[PDB]
């Protein structure tokens, strides 16, 4: 709302963009994320995992890509949220059910 | 207790491929024999050390043999003495630091084969403690027999001012100031407890143009071998 | 003629046995080489300093 | 098929050694373990050759160690290799942990712990190492360090006597100094063994913090030839120190054979544990202090439990990149501060730094993940 | 004849000696003007020596 | 795990040269320098801030002790 | 289709010898190899002295 | 060898340096020999392949 | 010590002043022995029973 200012100034500060990667890409993959990662479909699969080999060669090289060619702020969709919210789900209700 | 810290003098050994003034070190040697030698041991310098390097063979023989020293025990069972030679070390003033301290009023007078090294400054600290000695500011004194000088630390020493003009002749002839003495004796007492000097900066210099060499030619090999990975360009191609 | 890199390469580097062969004759003649050559470097930088250089004076 | 994959040797050596899948992208902070082999493998020959001329009797000890420097041929160079290799691997073992720290490598918990064993097994060697020549910084840093164990209530004092086996550093405890030190390099290689062998299990880390199974690069040639790269700068490093300046990193008062009577004026250990002794005397109190200092390395065990990040490497992270940063200059602080007397202002800046060391790990690094998670809406 | 003594006097003859000369001079006759106080005068002549040594430091060794 | 059970990868094309067809050094200081720049601008107010204050609270420190040492004039 | 695919433009990295598309990469052959085995060589003498 | 003319002070410094140092080589070596070992199994008393009753 | 002076001086320092020092020293003698033993007998097996065909 009011830190959106902060969040947008972030974002480029952090700079996972400038490898064209999205958020979500730089997710650390614990259990849970690997079992989302496992579940998405074909095409949200293979994109991460070239958007990722771009980021490495890229980081290999020590370089950027051209600031067009950088993820926007607002196109940045969180595109593993779906998946990762229900594994968790799914994960607290057997913790609970073991109690 | 404030310090003052001695200036870094511009010797001859100063620079990273700049070796020692080797008759500085003869010169620097007989500063040692005939002034200092009376007080202080230098346990780990024997006359063969001086061999090539401010003497030969036949002038440290006879330096050698000039001295005293205990050796036995012979078949009767008894401790004589005889003239030195080359696998003798340079000889101890006292038979033990307990006689030294006596010697000179409960101070112990260092052993100066490390005296470079084990000192703050090195040869830049002797060279202004010898050369240092000055009348002590008003407000000052200590018990008679302790010195001023500035270099020390608590600014009051132990030692009698040891240097001066014309405190000995030289072998080669040169003129014996207070700070020719000091220069010389500090360029001794470097190589004393530093002997390599001369040889470790040979290696450094031969090190550093076979790293000149070989650190851009593994470097350019490195660069070879990646460039299959540095030249790669990728493509995504869906159905 | 094909240029030198290329001749070196026919002669020498080809064959992995001749390749090893000349490594081992250019490290002799390359060592005599640097050792003679940075000696110079050195006793020229140091001059008149060295027991090598004053030792004339006492023989 | 070939006999690089049949042969139960060349097995171990092709799949540890030379077909190991590595990230493509792992920069110059991941040569620093090839680089702490090196260093290992180079104290111990240096060492083995040193040990055949030395001697751990009291009366002949610190006179053995400048005979090898006098007398031995190339012993000089042997010698001064060993005391500036220690230093050497220390360089290279604080950039280990600091990679590992910034890049979030200690996720791999078990290849860290080992690590954190290793850091203290490479400490207590270099520790006793620096008493054998027997001088008096070696005399009385291994005086005052041990007797810290005696603020331990009931038995402490027991316990640091029978280290020393007698009443204070002496005969008993040079010979044994010694043989720890010569046994324990051994014990390294074989923990640093292990460390790989659970670091192989998972695979490296790399710079982004993003897995890297997707571009995978044969270890030969690529690191092959990078670690070459590193270990001929790692000579230079060494030999610049050796050759040009080889009492740079030491201490002249080690120059003066131990003296269990004359105190040097500002007793201190060598300089890659200054910082955690800057962190002693913040502590008025004496068992405070030594459990600090202990608390200081031990801290590193706990590191991987204050992880709060959602992403594990700090390149995409500039609030814990700098706080980072922060860390880093406060230990240089720690060390500049450890070398100093105990007086003003080196009293308060010596406080205020260790406040600093322990508020950084335990407080705002990771105050500072979970800021930057909600930031990324996380 | 030292070459040392010489040029010892050559560098005291410098704005920055002189001026820490002074320094060392007033209290010079500001403690042995006044009567029984234990302070003295050795951080004065360390002002001094400290700036005239670093000058006899740059060209002592051409004489020699 | 060995080379071929690492990981699914489908549709990505590698392109690359023969290091003997290619230069080791193409555009090195054309390019490197512009690069190094960048990547020296990038982490520089992340890296150098706190060894400006290292160098700052080590200056402050070691100069108040000399004053410190001193005799005040009293 | 899969003849779309063309290999892109590697001008950049090549050396000078193999820029000429026109030319056989064949003659320049004895010589690059020969260029950088002297490299690997030098670096082997250096090593062993 | 010796490090002098006779088996003297060098000799006995080395050879108290080699002979710390060459049993934990030992103990490298004995794990290879048990590596090698464990690729066969154990032979028995009999000579005879003991794989039908292990 | 492997000094030449106090090396004989330093083992039987171990077997009268050490504390149990002695057991130590014997057991080490010993054990070199018991060493020996171990390995001809290991040995022989390997050759009676023909093991060294691995
Ligand atoms: C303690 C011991 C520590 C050992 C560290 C180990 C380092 C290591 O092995 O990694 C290779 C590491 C990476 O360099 P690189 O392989 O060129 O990678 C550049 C990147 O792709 C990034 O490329 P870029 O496009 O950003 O360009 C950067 C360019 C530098 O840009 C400039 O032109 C300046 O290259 C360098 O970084 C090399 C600096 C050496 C300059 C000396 C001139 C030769 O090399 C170094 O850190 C420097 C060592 C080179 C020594 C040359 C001596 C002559
Ligand atoms: C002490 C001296 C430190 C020298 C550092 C050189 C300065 C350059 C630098 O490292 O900063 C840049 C910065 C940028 O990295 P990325 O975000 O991964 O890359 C983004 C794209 N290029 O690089 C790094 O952070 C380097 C990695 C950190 C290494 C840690 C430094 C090691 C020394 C400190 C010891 C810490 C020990 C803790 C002990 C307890
Ligand atoms: C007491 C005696 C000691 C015995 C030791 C034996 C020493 C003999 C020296 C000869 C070594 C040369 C052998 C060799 O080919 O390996 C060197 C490597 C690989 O070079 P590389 O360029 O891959 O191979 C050349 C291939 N060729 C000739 C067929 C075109 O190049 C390197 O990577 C080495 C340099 C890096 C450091
Ligand atoms: C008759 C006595 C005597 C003579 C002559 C003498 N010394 Fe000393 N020296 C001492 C005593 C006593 C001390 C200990 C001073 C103390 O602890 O206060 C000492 C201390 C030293 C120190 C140690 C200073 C320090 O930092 O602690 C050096 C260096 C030294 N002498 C060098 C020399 C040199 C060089 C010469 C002559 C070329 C020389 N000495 C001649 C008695 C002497
Ligand atoms: C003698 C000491 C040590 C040796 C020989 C050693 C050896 C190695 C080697 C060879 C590697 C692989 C190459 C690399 O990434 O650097 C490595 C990785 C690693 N070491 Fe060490 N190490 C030592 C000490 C430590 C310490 C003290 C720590 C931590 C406190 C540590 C933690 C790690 C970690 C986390 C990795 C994984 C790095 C990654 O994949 O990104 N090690 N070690
Ligand atoms: C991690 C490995 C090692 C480290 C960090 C290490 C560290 C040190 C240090 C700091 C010193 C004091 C150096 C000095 O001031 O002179 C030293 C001395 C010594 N070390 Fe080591 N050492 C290691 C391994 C070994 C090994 C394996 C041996 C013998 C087999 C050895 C034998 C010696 C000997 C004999 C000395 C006394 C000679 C001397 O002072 O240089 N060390 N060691
Ligand atoms: C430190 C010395 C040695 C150690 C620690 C050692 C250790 C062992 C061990 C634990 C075994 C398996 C148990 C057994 O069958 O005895 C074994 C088997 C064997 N060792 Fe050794 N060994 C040593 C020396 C030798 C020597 C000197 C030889 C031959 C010259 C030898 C040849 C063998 C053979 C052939 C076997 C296989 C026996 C079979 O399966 O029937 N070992 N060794
Ligand atoms: C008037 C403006 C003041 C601003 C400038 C500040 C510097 C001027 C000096 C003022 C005094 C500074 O305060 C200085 O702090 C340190 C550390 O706490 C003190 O040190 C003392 O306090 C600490 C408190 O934990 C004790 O553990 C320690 O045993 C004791 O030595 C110094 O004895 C004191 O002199
Ligand atoms: C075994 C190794 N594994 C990995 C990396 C980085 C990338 C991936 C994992 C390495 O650099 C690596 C390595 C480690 C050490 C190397 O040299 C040695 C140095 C010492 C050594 O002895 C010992 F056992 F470590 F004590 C054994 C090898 C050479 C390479």
């Amino acid at each position: 709302r009011w830190l959106e200012g902060i969040r947008k100034w972030y974002y480029n500060a952090a700079g996972f963009n400038k490898l064209g990667l999205m958020r979500d890409d730089t997710i650390h993959e614990n259990d849970d994320v690997k079992e989302a990662i496992r579940r998405l479909p074909e095409n949200l699969y293979n994109d991460r995992v070239f958007r990722i080999k771009r980021a490495l060669d890229l980081s290999m090289r020590q370089q950027i890509l051209p600031k067009e060619q950088w993820t926007k702020y607002e196109e940045d969709k969180s595109y593993l949220e779906p998946y990762l919210k229900e594994v968790i789900r799914e994960r607290k209700e057997r913790e609970e059910w073991a109690k | 207790d404030l310090e003052l810290h001695p200036p870094s003098y511009p010797w001859s050994h100063r620079g990273l491929l700049s070796s020692l003034d080797h008759t500085s070190i003869r010169r620097g040697f007989q500063v040692y024999k005939q002034v200092c030698s009376s007080c202080h041991s230098m346990d780990y310098v024997a006359y063969r050390h001086l061999v090539g390097v401010c003497y030969t063979e036949d002038e440290a023989k006879a330096l050698a043999e000039e001295v005293e020293v205990q050796d036995g025990p012979n078949e009767d069972g008894e401790m004589f003495m005889r003239p030195g030679k080359l696998s003798d070390y340079f000889p101890k003033p006292y038979p033990n630091p307990e006689a030294a301290r006596a010697a000179n009023n409960g101070a112990l007078p260092p052993d100066l084969s490390y005296i470079v090294r084990a000192r703050h400054g090195g040869e830049d600290y002797v060279f202004s403690l010898l050369t240092g000695y000055c009348e002590p500011p008003t407000g000052v004194s200590l018990r008679e027999g302790l010195y001023f000088n500035p270099y020390f630390p608590g600014q009051a020493i132990g030692m009698a001012p040891p240097i001066y003009n014309e405190v000995l002749e030289f072998d080669d002839g040169t003129p014996a100031t207070m700070s020719q003495v000091a220069k010389d004796v500090c360029t001794f007492l470097r190589w004393a407890a530093e002997p390599e000097h001369d040889h470790r900066k040979r290696m450094g210099l031969k090190m550093l143009l076979m790293m000149g060499l070989l650190l851009p030619l593994v470097y350019a090999m490195k660069r070879h071998k990646w460039s299959v990975l540095k030249s790669r360009k990728l493509a995504y191609r869906p159905p | 003629a094909p240029t030198l890199t290329a001749r070196l390469y026919s002669l020498l580097f080809r064959r992995t046995s001749t390749f090893a062969l000349t490594i081992v004759v250019g490290a002799l003649f390359f060592e005599r080489a640097f050792d003679q050559g940075a000696d110079a470097i050195y006793e020229h930088i140091n001059e008149g300093k060295l027991w090598k250089h004053i030792k004339h004076k006492y023989e | 098929t070939n006999i690089r994959k049949s042969h139960p040797l060349m097995k171990i050596v092709n799949n540890a050694f030379i077909d190991l899948p590595a990230p493509s992208n792992i920069s110059s902070w991941w040569n620093f373990g090839s680089l702490l082999g090196i260093c290992l493998i180079l104290q111990i020959l240096t060492g083995l050759f040193l040990a055949m001329h030395y001697t751990s009797d009291t009366t002949t000890a610190f006179s053995s160690v400048t005979h090898i420097c006098r007398d031995v041929n190339y012993g000089w160079i042997i010698r001064y290799m060993h005391a500036n290799g220690a230093s050497m691997f220390f360089i290279c073992l604080y950039m280990h942990v600091g990679r590992g720290l910034y890049y979030g490598s200690y996720t791999f918990l078990e290849t860290w712990n080992i690590g954190v064993i290793l850091l203290l097994t490479v400490m207590a060697t270099a520790f006793m190492g620096y008493v054998l020549p027997w001088g008096q910084m070696s005399f009385w840093g291994a005086t005052v360090i041990t007797n810290l164990l005696s603020a331990i209530p009931y038995i402490g004092t027991n316990l640091v006597e029978w280290i020393w086996g007698g009443f204070s550093v002496d005969k008993a405890t040079l010979t044994r100094f010694f043989a720890f030190h010569f046994i324990l390099p051994f014990i390294i290689m074989a923990i640093a063994m292990v460390h790989l062998l659970f670091l192989h299990e998972t695979g490296s880390n790399n710079p982004t913090g993003i897995s890297s199974d997707v571009d995978k690069i044969p270890f030969h040639p690529y690191y092959t030839i990078k670690d070459i790269l590193g270990a001929l700068l790692l000579i230079l490093a060494l030999m610049l120190l050796v050759l040009f300046a080889p009492d740079l990193l030491g201490d002249p008062d080690n120059y003066t054979p131990a003296n269990p009577l004359n105190t040097p004026p500002h007793i201190k250990p060598e300089w890659y544990f200054l910082f955690a002794y800057a962190i002693l005397r913040s502590i008025p109190n004496k068992l405070g202090g030594v459990l600090a200092l202990a608390f200081s390395i031990l801290i590193l065990a706990l590191i991987p439990l204050l992880h709060t990040s959602k992403q594990r490497s700090m390149m995409f992270r500039p609030l814990s990149q700098c706080l980072f940063w922060a860390l880093v200059a406060d230990l240089l602080t720690l060390t500049w501060i450890g070398g100093q007397p105990v007086e003003h202002p080196y009293i308060t800046i010596g406080q205020l730094a260790s406040v600093l060391y322990f508020l950084l790990i335990l407080v705002l690094m990771p105050t500072a993940g979970t800021i930057e998670n909600k930031l990324l809406k996380w | 004849v030292d070459p040392l003594t010489t040029v010892r006097e050559q560098c005291e003859q410098l704005e920055k000696c002189v001026k820490a000369r002074e320094r060392l001079e007033l209290c010079d006759e500001r403690v042995s003007s006044r009567s029984q106080t234990e302070e003295d005068c050795t951080e004065e002549l360390l002002d001094f020596l400290h700036a005239r040594d670093h000058c006899v430091a740059h060209k002592l060794f051409n004489s020699l | 795990r060995q080379f071929g059970h690492l990981t699914r990868v489908r549709h990505v094309i590698t392109y690359s040269l023969s290091p003997f067809e290619q230069r080791a050094f193409p555009h090195y200081f054309s390019k490197g320098i512009p690069n190094v720049l960048r990547r020296t601008r990038a982490c520089i107010l992340r890296v150098a801030p706190p060894f400006v204050a290292f160098y700052l609270v080590y200056t402050w420190g070691t100069q108040e002790f000399e004053k410190s040492k001193r005799k005040n004039p009293a | 289709s899969h003849t779309d695919i063309k290999v892109p433009d590697f001008s950049d990295y090549r050396r000078p010898e193999v820029l000429d598309s026109t030319k056989s990469s064949k003659e320049s052959s004895e010589a690059r190899k020969g260029f950088s085995y002297l490299v690997t060589a030098t670096t082997t003498v250096g090593v062993a002295y």
